[PDB]
């Protein structure tokens, strides 16, 4: 079905981290270069308070459509990935429920600024004030933490491909049908990210990666958060949040 | 029922 389905040579290894890397560069939304250059576009104090203003529902509406524009692109991501394409439809829906806000989370160091603890969001960067509306401040800082943790190890773009191949390709997510498959396709990625890492002389990120739990328990905060928020606002999540979204994180 | 993501799978 794929040649990552079973053992690869080392000359295998080096085809899927260019494989990885261009699937990747095609698929990230935004560009790196673009993100670096809008870093002097702050929100003015009179920005974040319009922010601030707005109601707790249209801000969660907003950012419930912004994570779901990501979300298609980490779907896009996934698709053009070696292998991922010959795993059945049930594991391929488990694999990306389980791992695409893992990887949108990942993706998101690129977009916050570290010197001034800013995200890009909506155009410009802003603080995580911009989000007090949400009325979830303990899992906006968690947030902010991991994107300021992620950011210190100064991913390149292709450790970032390699890293959220990994996020996604994950055997022990619970459902998989083919698991045995999957690990084969996990090792492989394995073997290609630490065999880039090992070409460009940057192994000494491996012990400072996030624990695994780590990912796992901002996606845990993230669909509790939406459960309180659904039990305020029905409506709102039934009437106005991306089909996909309540898919992904209320059971459609 | 996953209504979306069989469809963004199956798009091609
Ligand atoms: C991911 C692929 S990318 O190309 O890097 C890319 C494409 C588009 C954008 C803009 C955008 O959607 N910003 C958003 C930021 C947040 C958010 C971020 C933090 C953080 N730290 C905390 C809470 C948050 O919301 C409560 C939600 S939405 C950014 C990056
Ligand atoms: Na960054």
């Amino acid at each position: 079905e794929n040649l990552y389905f079973q053992g690869a040579s080392l000359t295998e290894i080096e085809h899927l981290v260019q494989s990885v890397c261009k699937s990747y560069r095609e698929t990230c939304q935004l560009r790196l270069e673009d993100l670096l250059r809008q870093r002097s576009n702050i929100f003015s104090r009179e920005e974040v308070t319009g922010y601030q203003r707005k109601s707790m529902w249209e801000m969660w509406e907003r950012c419930a459509h912004h994570l779901t524009e990501a979300i298609q692109y980490v779907v896009e991501f996934a698709k053009r990935l070696s292998g991922f394409m010959e795993l059945c439809q049930n594991d391929q829906i488990v694999l990306l429920k389980a791992g695409a806000m893992e990887v949108v989370l990942v993706r998101m160091c690129r977009a916050y600024n570290a010197d001034n603890r800013t995200v890009f969001f909506e155009g410009k960067y802003g603080g995580m004030e911009l989000f007090r509306a949400l009325g979830c401040s303990e899992l906006i800082s968690s947030i902010f933490d991991f994107s300021h943790s992620l950011s210190a190890l100064h991913f390149s773009e292709d450790e970032i491909a390699l890293y959220t191949a990994l996020v996604l390709i994950n055997a022990h997510r619970p459902g998989l049908q083919e698991k045995r498959k999957v690990e084969q396709l996990q090792y492989n990625l394995e073997l290609a990210f630490h065999h880039h890492l090992c070409k460009t002389h940057r192994q000494s990120i491996l012990a400072k990666l996030p624990p695994k739990g780590k990912l796992r328990s901002l996606c845990s905060q993230h669909v509790e958060r939406l459960q309180i928020f659904q039990h305020l606002h029905p409506i709102v999540v039934q009437a106005a949040f991306p089909p996909l979204y309540k898919e992904l994180f209320s059971g459609g | 029922k996953h209504k979306i993501l069989h469809r963004l799978l199956q798009d091609s």
